[PDB]
């Protein structure tokens, strides 16, 4: 086939073109997410659409199953490969063990496949990352992360992408255990998050929500103006 | 055409004592009307604490015995110890299943010192199935052997049967008595009989001969 | 001067492998202790943010029934070695019907440690801590990324490695018991941890012949925290 | 003009010139071998000399000439390492030709194979380009005389007066106006000019043992390795 | 692993070390430090100190900007001294 | 240093520095001395470790009934050729049901290590094997090197300052062919303990011993097996 | 032997694949294409590379190739390197017809080619595809589908697309004249004609130096129509003539 | 062997391939070549001149037709010319097996340029400096095609190749008008051969093939002296 | 720079120094020779003993191929065993397909194919090993051949390798190629190799002998050194 060294181990403790390919994720658009006991939500910005044409097909969130939502950052090509590869995994786990895919099983596949994809020669690591948002079986929620080295870790809330420390510092209001007591408070939490993260706003904001067994729904640019109305009016209500 | 499955002869008898084991096999190699060699022991010692029997095709038993002993040094150089009796029986079953498409025609009985020193008797088949038994008799002479072993050794077919363990030499002279009456019909059983006495200290071998006419 | 990535050193040794040996120094700190009552161990989860979920990060895994393992530095490559070696432990139970000995995990891992080559693929920076109890009693084992195996009564890896072992050389002795090994190790652990001690900072890993598995259970570690 | 490893491998310069095989053109001068070929009307002649370090040199291994088949034969120049292997490849091509095709080889298609072989090795620079020069004769019906020379550049050309080597520039330039003109060619006439062209650069007039001289005429089409006796008879025949 | 504490004790008599500031805590966190940046590493406390008005500095203050300043300056440049002579 | 790039490129003097660099790791190993008399052979090695409580890694390990060996170099590649040596042991033990004369077997080890020296991207293997073996013609002591050049000797050594052992050997080793097993063993430590720095032991767990002969089967000797070897001698004069 | 390859696959100190930039320059040099809004039809326009009048031009469409009966694609880049993808995607759309015996929705077909376009990028240090092509056609679901291919692996599909540095000036004109249905095929003809009039530097906007193609939806024809030069001549002449009526604001 | 097959020829900062630019430079420094598609058939002329008097045109030919109805000319090196010709003869059978009929002109250009463009992305070397001129007669209208290393091919009536390909073509632009016949095509072929002459009007310094709707005809230099002796 | 690195890449002089680096690497080896009379072929090798170093008789450079053919090598010892084993088993192929002895002239063609091919590919390297090939038979005769790292297949009636080579084979011309009897030429060459290849530099050395020819009936083995001690029975008086 093709023999060559992808990246070699440097005494600095990490590889070069792999750990530095994290900048390809760092230069990507802002993406966040919030798990919840009732409804799980996420968000993305910097769509860079022309607004004169149909942008529906550039959507950054797909679904392997109705209960599984894929949220990624970075370039689209490696994301589409992560889509189709996880589709082979979710369908193989649909054939075998008919019940849907657990988050630990899909994260082990996506992360370790990328790891063994960084191992064998003649395979360049993906310049992308991803974080899973959804609901585990029997009503439990889920969120995890993915690393260019293929390590998965579960947070309480998801803040990544451009300005990961800026949005995480904005999560000081999200650390409240009362959030979210209702779905309207969850969307209001994403409203405050999307307003702060990052450049925004009014157009490039793209998100969706899923509550329990109900399939995910993408609201039209109508209620989004309503959530932006009460969020912008909340500043006038706080005086 | 050429038939790879052919019976070269041999007979296996193994009795498991309390702290000992008694294994016996006929040294007569007989295929058809001709007697090849009058001394052909089918009981070889894998280790000092274990002796396995052989029956059926000749070269298949020699090959299988050498393959088992070839893997003993692998496990010896790995864990710095020899293989347990139960591990040899299970590994042999996996070796017999690897050939399940076109396997050997072979019957073996593994015996020797186990963890506690008791005798071991395993019923083997070419497909690699097995369990732990007290006594088994292989070969074609098993017709009247098994019912009599169910009587004295197995303690069945008796009216008001008391149960007492058997001594070392009692089963010995029993093996000498049963093969005289078992050779009246089967032509594969006869000539010299290789006896293997398994003891806690070591394993001993002896020979008893029958008329060659 | 990058030549072949497989080139030796004039001192010398493999270039890329020795560079990854220095890469072990940035990993998490983990200290095992061998004790007749059982082999204990612990690790620092290294919380990177208050949002961290405690059960998602574990630096200790269970290979066989009584055999544990730990990870260092890079994770996913070691995590593959974990379950791939478990397949060899099940194949060990195939023929041998019993549990794999803790010493044979060396031949089950360190032999295949680095097979990497340009044709027919890159080394590892992770060192493993093998805990377990074989037929001869408790055994604590450790291996490097290059495959060199050594038996250690106590071994530390990652950042505090040199510092933890240098401090723990005095407190260790042949008469160390289990409960004493746990509470005397967390003294070093509370010294080598940056964050204030809580239930989410560190986890315990133990293996005993009569109590298992165990491993360890949560909310009991908090009972040991108030015993600090 | 050179980008990266260009100087050490085979690609095209701004003018499209190859750096490696132009070293193969000066790879012929090793040993100082000079082979000249003069093909007459009914005959074709080969002439080459040798260097003798000492008396331990074996007379059986003297011959640098190769024989493809009983009808046709070859002569090589340059480094002997590439010549012996390329001749063995000609043995494989001739044996496979008679096998599958089952008739006489034109010697033109053999030079087509070697021309592509040395070219295919010139293609990929990770194997040695094999800059050895391939020179043959030929015997074929209705075509009269045949001489073909496969050059290391990957093409095949040869005719009545054709030669390759270090000093062939001088000699063949003299053979331009010397050969034709009108000059008719007999056996002793083609061998004579084969000596005179050697007498242009050398003019040593050494005993016949040093030269390696093949000749093939059409009476019996089989080519014969020459014995120093008949060359000595031609050496006293060329002295006036 | 050790001499960094002296390169962190070149700042010992500098400033006034807060009683809870620890050397080993930061020393164990900085591989391949040379002396150059890690002299400014202790110095960039005083950077944000004067900027944030901090009267003296706590080890947590710069180690926030240290893990920054090591990574932020190791993102583009690892300064591969091993590579320079190799 | 572009001429040292690969094993393919030859040095200006017609040498390969990659083999020379592999000879370094062979000398960086522990001092070990194998030896043989006219009748029986003994081989002695040195165990070392990292920390105090770290157990000393064993050098001498069993291979075949008549084959003892020392070891040094990368332990991963050592076990690779060790299990490969088991594949060579089962060759004649299976087909011929008798062991292999070691002379032609080490020559096959040389051809085994020849391919990694030739092709690009392939590296040699640092090997510290001191191979004792017995065919019917008596003992054999073979040194091993990445260049795969083996010497049949009465004794040799590889490790740190292992030449000083040979300097003490020659006049003594000429008379060591006569002696029997016991003293032939402690003649091994009559080498090692000089190759060891004079400021430290020479303990029980840092030394490796094994003995093999034509009629004797090889066994690993350590810990309590070293009791007769340590006693009966004296310390080196200061 | 590791120093010969230029590491086109391996990542670059800039944080991204370095060869993709020069790839976007390959398509971004001399490539001229565009797209028009789709209302009950669609059309295509490009630039004819041939400046020689002695050429035969017997191949009918020059830069536009027909992958399927009801679906074709515009292409920009190296000719033969694109022609490899023409027959390749034609066979991928053919093996889909070999599967369902039914046409191919462009969505999964474009993503399939994107998975093929990343092959040279992700292994071996291979030279990535120097060709970026458009997409047109019709499907049973979304009707007229106009997509776009990117060297980075994305499908950048819009109903109005831009290809080339010279066509980058048309994006402002595309949004200045932007409407939706509304626009007739004839309005898109004058829209793309004024696009070339603003972008292309050819004096008077010669009709024979630029390529124009159209498409229609007919039952069950759905013809991809290659047009004679007669209607394009009178089109651009009537276009700049309408522009002569558009300068009356003075 | 090695078997690297990497793509090492890469994009220039301008986006082009510098190696292919060196390839077209080998074509620009190539031998003068011309062909004319007019009316009934196509005429090929170019030039062949030996380095000395030692060589003759009776054996080795620079022009070898691909089929009986299809001829071919080219510029650049001969060794790689016969290589792509060898592949063209083999590929002709891959076509003939399914069709059992002769082959159209452009049908060769499609698959040859595809393998040629494949040989670019493929490892090792490239199309080199051989720019092939494919001609033939099918469907009543003959054709003359030429491709380049990068695989770009165009159709026309006539063109000039090799050295002075721009000057000779500008002369053919004024001379060739409307349509021409086979005799007129050969006549202006002598004109473009006299452009770089050297060896025009002499039968042994050139070789003339001619395509016709009845199939390609390769005439010996004897007929080249017949029509042109007496040239023009 | 570095035109000498790869073996598949030429140099401005028209060759590759990898072959040249291997040539002078053989020059550091000790004496490796051969000589053939009418009755057989004499072989000898001088062993260099650094210190002890080990027991006598181990790992001698004299090797064997078939009963009628044997190897006397030079240069690197491991790759010498390599090519020795390759030519060793190669005779089994000729013995399997035919069943008679392999001609030595065409047996060197195999090693010529192996060494030359290793110079062709850039991945592998050339072997730095040379050697001598000789043999005698009643149906064949005496053929001695010499192969070097360049892959040259050639032979002389006698030849030398190592530090002293041209000076060692000079006076060998006194020993005739035919009229002499190689049985007596054993000690005749022994006096040359003992005097030549100066041992004043390294005082510790050793000498080996072998032979093949008609006296052993086409058998190649070592003529006994312990019997008659023909080596130093004479040469001790030759230098004084």
């Amino acid at each position: 086939s093709y023999d060559r060294a992808i990246t070699v181990f440097s005494p600095d403790g990490h590889l070069f073109q792999v750990e530095y390919a994290q900048e390809a994720v760092k230069k990507g658009s802002t993406a966040v997410g919030v798990r919840g006991r009732d409804i799980v939500v996420l968000g993305v910005e910097k769509k860079s659409v022309a607004k004169l044409q149909d942008e529906r097909t550039v959507r950054k969130i797909c679904a392997l199953d109705d209960n599984v939502c894929m949220a990624f950052a970075g370039l689209t090509a490696d994301a589409r490969i992560v889509i189709n590869r996880a589709r082979v995994e979710c369908q193989s786990h649909r054939l075998t063990v008919e019940d849907p895919v657990t988050v630990e099983y899909i994260t082990r596949y996506i992360a370790s496949l990328k790891q063994r994809y960084t191992q064998s020669n003649g395979r360049r690591p993906f310049g992308i990352s991803a974080l899973i948002v959804g609901f585990d079986f029997d009503g439990t929620p889920r969120l995890y992360q993915t690393d260019p080295s293929g390590t998965y870790h579960a947070w309480k809330a998801n803040a990544i992408g451009r300005g990961a420390k800026s949005v995480r510092e904005f999560l000081e209001k999200n650390y409240t255990d009362e959030a979210i007591e209702t779905d309207d408070l969850t969307i209001k939490l994403v409203i405050k998050a999307l307003l702060e993260v990052v450049q925004s706003g009014g157009k490039n904001i793209e998100l969706a929500v899923m509550r329990r067994d109900q399939s995910l729904k993408i609201l039209n640019p109508e209620e989004i103006e309503k959530y932006v109305a009460e969020i912008e009016k909340e500043k006038e209500e706080n005086e | 055409r050429f038939s790879p499955y052919v019976f070269n002869g041999g007979t296996i008898l193994a009795i498991a004592g309390e702290d000992f084991a008694i294994v016996a096999s006929d040294t007569r190699l007989s295929e058809g009307f001709s007697i090849h060699t009058r001394d052909s022991p089918k009981c070889y010692k894998l280790t000092d604490k274990t002796v396995i029997g052989c029956s059926g095709f000749h070269g298949d038993c020699l090959t299988l015995t050498k393959i088992i002993e070839a893997r003993l040094k692998m496990y010896k150089h790995s864990n710095n110890k020899a293989m347990t009796t139960g591990a040899i029986a299970a590994m042999l079953s996996t070796i017999l299943y690897s050939r399940r498409f076109f396997p050997y025609y072979v019957y073996n009985i593994i015996g020797g010192l186990d963890e506690e020193g008791k005798g071991a008797v395993y019923s083997f088949d070419p497909v690699g199935s097995y369990q732990r038994d007290s006594f088994k008799a292989g070969g074609s002479a098993s017709a009247m052997l098994q019912p009599l072993l169910d009587n004295q050794v197995g303690f069945k077919n008796m009216q008001n049967v008391e149960h007492v363990p058997l001594s070392l030499d009692r089963a010995m002279r029993l093996v000498k008595d049963v093969f005289i009456s078992a050779a009246e019909r089967d032509v594969y059983t006869g000539d010299a009989l290789r006896i293997c006495i398994v003891t806690k200290e070591g394993i001993r071998e002896e020979t008893v001969s029958l008329r060659k006419d | 001067y990058d030549r072949g990535v497989n080139t030796f050193s004039p001192e010398g040794r493999l270039f890329q492998v020795e560079y990854a040996i220095e890469a072990i120094k940035l990993g998490s700190t983990a200290i095992g202790i061998q004790t007749s009552e059982g082999v204990c161990l612990a690790v620092e989860k290294r919380i990177t943010s208050p949002l961290m979920e405690p059960s998602s990060i574990e630096k200790i895994v269970e290979i066989d029934a009584h055999i544990g393992c730990a990870m260092s530095g890079l994770i996913a490559d070691a995590k593959t070695l974990i379950d791939k070696a478990r397949v060899e432990t099940q194949n060990h139970w195939f023929t041998y019907n019993e549990t794999m000995t803790v010493e044979s995990v060396t031949q089950a891992v360190s032999n295949l440690a680095l097979q990497f080559g340009e044709e027919d693929s890159r080394p590892f920076g992770v060192a493993l801590l093998f805990g377990g109890v074989d037929e001869k009693g408790p055994q604590l084992f450790h291996m490097d990324p290059s495959g060199t195996f050594v038996q250690c009564d106590a071994r530390a890896i990652g950042s505090a490695s040199e510092g933890a072992q240098s401090s723990l050389q005095e407190v260790y002795h042949k008469s160390m018991t289990l409960k004493e090994a746990i509470k005397s190790s967390l003294i070093i652990l509370k010294q080598v941890m940056e964050e204030k001690l809580n239930a989410t900072n560190i986890e315990l890993a133990t293996v005993q012949p009569g109590q298992n598995f165990h491993m360890f259970t949560k909310e009991e570690l908090e009972e040991v925290i108030k015993d600090i | 003009s050179s980008a990266g490893f260009d100087r050490h491998i085979t690609i095209f310069s701004p003018e499209g010139r190859l750096y490696q095989v132009e070293y193969a053109f000066k790879a012929i001068n090793q040993g100082g071998l000079t082979s000249v070929a003069v093909r007459g009307k009914d005959c074709a002649v080969i002439v080459t000399q040798k260097k003798v370090p000492d008396k331990l040199l074996d007379s059986s291994t003297v011959t640098h000439l190769f024989k493809i088949t009983e009808n046709i034969g070859c002569v090589m120049t340059g480094m002997t390492a590439d010549s012996r292997s390329q001749v063995q490849r000609a043995r494989y091509e001739a044996a496979n030709w008679k096998y599958k095709y089952g008739y006489e080889i034109p010697v033109d298609m053999l030079c087509k194979r070697i021309a592509d072989i040395s070219q295919v090795y010139t293609q990929n620079a990770e194997m040695r380009p094999l800059g050895c020069c391939m020179i043959l004769i030929g015997i074929d019906e209705e075509q009269g005389p045949q001489v073909y020379k496969c050059d290391p550049a990957g093409y095949y050309c040869g005719f009545k007066a054709t030669a390759a080597g270090v000093k062939q520039t001088e000699s063949t330039s003299f053979l331009e106006k010397k050969v034709k003109k009108k000059f008719d060619w007999t056996f002793e006439q083609t061998v004579e000019t084969a000596i005179t062209c050697l007498s242009t650069v050398l003019s040593i007039d050494f005993k016949p043992s040093e030269i390696e001289v093949g000749v093939v005429t059409v009476e019996n089409p089989k080519f014969r390795i020459l014995t120093e006796a008949e060359i000595d008879a031609h050496l006293v025949a060329l002295a006036e | 692993l050790e001499g960094r504490t002296h390169i962190f004790k070149i700042h010992a008599r500098s400033m006034s070390v807060e009683r809870d500031i620890r050397f080993e805590l930061l020393a164990r966190l900085c591989p391949n430090s040379t002396g150059a940046e890690i002299r400014s590493v202790c110095t960039e406390a005083g950077m944000f100190a004067i900027r944030a008005r901090r009267k003296i500095a706590t080890e947590k203050d710069f180690l926030e900007a240290v893990n920054k300043v090591i990574k932020s300056y190791a993102k583009f440049s690892a300064t591969p001294r091993y590579m320079t002579y190799n | 240093n572009q001429y040292d790039n690969d094993v393919t490129v030859w040095s200006p003097q017609g040498r390969i520095h990659q083999i020379e660099y592999a000879m370094e790791a062979v000398k960086q190993g522990s001092a070990t001395v194998g030896l043989k008399s006219k009748t029986h052979a003994v081989l002695v090695a040195l165990k070392r470790a990292q920390s105090e409580l770290a157990a000393h890694q064993k050098k001498i390990l069993h291979v075949d009934n008549h084959i003892g060996i020392s070891i040094a170099g990368l332990t991963a590649d050592a076990r690779l050729l060790c299990n490969f040596m088991r594949q060579e042991c089962l060759d004649s033990r299976f087909v011929f049901d008798r062991p292999l004369p070691v002379s032609r077997l080490v020559s096959l080890i040389g051809s085994k290590t020849q391919i990694p020296t030739q092709r690009y991207g392939r590296r040699p293997y640092g090997v510290g094997l001191l191979i004792a073996g017995y065919d019917d013609m008596g003992p054999h002591i073979f040194q091993t090197c990445p260049s795969a050049n083996y010497f049949d000797c009465r004794a040799m050594s590889i490790g740190a300052r292992s030449q000083s052992a040979r300097t003490y050997l020659e006049r003594h080793m000429s008379e060591f062919m006569e002696c029997n097993l016991n003293e032939l063993v402690k003649h091994g430590l009559r080498a090692l303990r000089e190759t060891l720095p004079a400021e430290q032991d020479l303990t029980t767990k840092n030394v490796s011993i094994g003995i093999v002969g034509k009629d004797l089967e090889f066994t690993i000797y350590d810990d309590d097996d070293v009791s007769p070897f340590l006693e009966g001698l004296e310390e080196r004069p200061q | 032997s590791r120093r010969y390859d230029s590491r086109t696959t391996i990542f670059s100190p800039e944080g991204r694949l370095y060869q993709v930039e020069y790839a976007m320059e390959a398509i971004g040099h001399a490539g001229t294409c565009l797209g028009i809004l789709a209302n009950d039809g669609v059309l295509l326009a490009a630039e004819r590379r041939n400046i020689h009048k002695l050429l035969d031009e017997v191949f009918f469409s020059e830069k536009i190739y027909k992958l399927n009966e009801d679906m074709a694609c515009s292409v920009a880049g190296i000719t033969s390197d694109a022609n490899v993808l023409t027959n390749e995607l034609r066979l991928i759309a053919q093996r889909y017809l070999l599967q369902y015996q039914e046409p191919i929705p462009c969505e999964q077909l474009v993503t399939a080619l994107c998975d093929i376009k990343q092959a040279y990028t992700q292994f071996g240090g291979k030279r990535p595809f120097g060709v970026s092509l458009l997409y047109i056609g019709w499907d049973k679901h979304y009707g007229f589908q106009l997509y776009q291919s990117d060297p980075s692996g994305n499908y950048g599909g819009w109903k109005a697309t831009c290809i080339g540095n010279n066509s980058a000036a048309a994006v402002s004109m595309l949004k200045q004249d932007y409407k939706e249905g509304e626009m007739t095929l004839k309005s898109a003809l004058a829209l793309a004609i004024k696009v070339l009039n603003k972008t292309m530097d050819v004096s008077k906007l010669s009709a024979e130096k630029v390529e124009i193609a159209t498409l229609t939806r007919e039952n069950g024809k759905t013809v991809i129509r290659v047009l004679k030069q007669k209607e394009v001549e009178q089109l651009i002449k009537k276009h700049e003539e309408e522009e002569a009526k558009a300068e009356r604001e003075k | 062997e090695r078997g690297y097959s990497f793509s090492l020829t890469t994009f220039s900062p301008s986006g082009k391939l510098v190696q292919i630019e060196y390839a077209l430079a080998a074509v620009a420094g190539g031998a003068p070549s011309v062909g004319i598609k007019a009316a009934n058939g196509v005429v090929l002329a170019t030039e062949k001149k030996q380095k000395s008097i030692l060589y003759d045109e009776r054996s080795v030919h620079k022009v070898e037709p691909i089929t009986k109805h299809i001829g071919l000319v080219y510029s650049g090196m001969g060794p790689d010319y016969r290589v792509l010709v060898h592949r063209a003869r083999k590929l002709a059978q891959q076509y003939y097996l399914v069709y059992q009929e002769p082959i159209p002109t452009a049908q060769l250009v499609q698959r040859v340029a595809s393998v040629m463009q494949e040989y670019t992305q493929s490892g090792g070397v490239r199309p080199f400096g051989v720019s092939l001129l494919i001609c033939g007669w099918n469907e009543g209208r003959p054709y003359l095609f030429q491709s380049d290393p990068s695989g770009a091919y165009f159709a026309w009536k006539a063109t000039a190749m090799g050295k002075n390909y721009v000057n000779g073509k500008t002369f053919l632009e004024k001379r060739y008008n409307e349509d021409l016949e086979l005799e007129d095509a050969i006549h202006t072929a002598i004109l473009t051969l006299k452009e770089s002459f050297e060896g025009q009007m002499t039968e042994d310094n050139i070789e003339v093939g001619i395509c016709n709707e009845a199939g390609f005809r390769r005439l010996t230099p004897t007929e080249v002296k017949d029509y042109l002796a007496a040239i023009a | 720079t570095g035109y000498d690195l790869s073996a598949s890449t030429f140099s401005p002089d028209g060759r590759v120094f990898q072959v040249e680096y291997a040539m002078k690497a053989v020059e550091n080896s000790s004496t490796a020779i051969g000589i053939r009379c009418k009755d057989g072929v004499v072989f000898g090798v001088e062993k260099l003993v650094l210190s002890k170093l080990y027991e006598e008789g181990s790992n001698k450079r004299l090797f064997n191929v078939d009963r009628h053919v044997g190897m006397a090598v030079a240069g690197l010892l491991a790759d010498a065993r390599s090519l020795a084993d390759i030519a060793r088993e190669e005779a089994s192929n000729f013995r399997s397909n035919f069943g008679y002895n392999i001609p030595l002239k065409h047996l060197a063609d195999r090693v010529a194919m192996y060494v030359h091919a290793y110079t062709l590919y850039s991945a592998v390297r050339p072997f730095g090993c040379s050697f001598m090939l000789g043999s005698y038979s009643v149906n064949d005769g005496a053929q001695l051949y010499m192969i070097d790292p360049s892959g040259v297949s050639y032979g002389y009636w006698g030849c030398a390798i190592g530090k002293a080579r041209q000076a060692a084979k000079t006076e060998i011309e006194k020993l005739q190629m035919k009229e002499m009897t190689c049985r007596d030429i054993v000690k005749e060459v022994a006096k040359i190799i003992y005097i030549v290849h100066d041992e004043v530099k390294d005082k510790a050395f050793e000498l080996e002998l072998s032979w093949v020819g008609e006296l052993t009936n086409g058998r190649h083995e070592i003529v006994p050194k312990d019997i008659r001690e023909e080596a130093e029975k004479y040469a001790k008086e030759s230098l004084k």
